[PDB]
């Protein structure tokens, strides 16, 4: 009765964690956290973008359902290989 | 207490799962009434109460005598849906050929049991050999002393047809009832003497 899962598993990896170490220590000397050439966006804008996107509701074509029946068969066959 | 069961089936089933995709391919784009059949049954349940004649009972005994080749639980319910199908398709009287669809559904009911509780094939062998492993050591041992480290190292490996610990604990509770042994913890026991 669900569709998708995720995980937050921790594996030891040297290059990431020292970057993660600079990640958490950078927020203490200053007080600001932003970086990495991303212009921060106001949340009202995407809220209007969601609300405008919620007022579209497109209807699918025929080639899409033709492409998922072959997708489900390829979804059927490999899942019916493990059985473990 | 229930009459007939069924299980649904599943496989890879490539010609049918593709066909089942075609159903869900549809029903997204763009007499089967909603009340007319409902008033059709609610009239037809209490007004005409139909009959039963000899035309059913002659075939009815012809079914069970080959079926014996449960006892009567299956026999009581097998006429009721035979009656109701006669009550459904012909809202007047009894039918004589309504019983081939009665034996159609219940023959599919017993298809689910081809393969302990209602079965005794494992129970014609488990009580026998467990009645053997008592009499041997009780003819070797002058006492009735049987400790726990011996019985794991005697009966788990004489034969590999019995499970390890799922049924050996319940194996001894019936011997507790049948004047053989007693329980004294997860250790020493006390057995039967003459």
């Amino acid at each position: 009765r669900f569709d998708i899962l995720f995980l937050m598993l921790d594996i030891p990896s040297r290059d990431d964690d020292e970057k993660l170490a600079e990640h958490v220590t950078y927020v203490h000397m200053h007080n600001k956290q932003p970086d990495l050439d991303f212009t921060p966006v106001e949340p009202s804008k995407m809220r209007e973008y969601i609300a405008y996107a919620k007022t579209k509701r497109p209807v699918m074509s025929e080639a899409v359902n033709d492409y998922v029946v072959q997708a489900y068969i390829r979804l059927r066959q490999d899942s019916k290989r493990e059985m473990d | 207490r229930f009459d007939l069961v069924y299980l649904v089936l599943d496989k890879v089933d490539e010609k049918n799962d593709r066909e089942l995709a075609k159903h869900l391919t549809n029903l997204y784009l763009e007499v089967l009434p909603v009340e007319f059949l409902t008033m059709y049954i609610s009239y037809a349940k209490e007004h005409i109460h139909p009959i039963i004649t000899e035309a059913a009972k002659t075939e009815l005994v012809r079914a069970y005598v080959g079926m014996r080749k449960a006892t009567t639980r299956q026999l009581e319910s097998m006429i009721r849906l035979a009656e109701a199908h006669a009550k459904m398709k012909l809202k007047n009287v009894v039918e004589l050929e309504d019983v081939q669809e009665a034996v159609r559904l219940i023959r599919s009911a017993i298809k689910d049991y081809a393969t302990q509780t209602g079965k005794s094939v494992i129970q014609r062998k488990l009580q026998e050999d467990l009645s053997r492993e008592i009499m041997n050591v009780l003819k070797d041992q002058a006492s009735d002393s049987m400790s726990f480290n011996e019985l794991i190292k005697q009966i788990n490996e004489h034969s590999q047809d019995r499970v390890e610990s799922s049924d050996i604990q319940e194996a001894l509770s019936r011997l507790q009832q049948e004047d053989k042994v007693i329980v004294l913890g997860e250790g020493v026991r006390r057995s039967v003497r003459l």
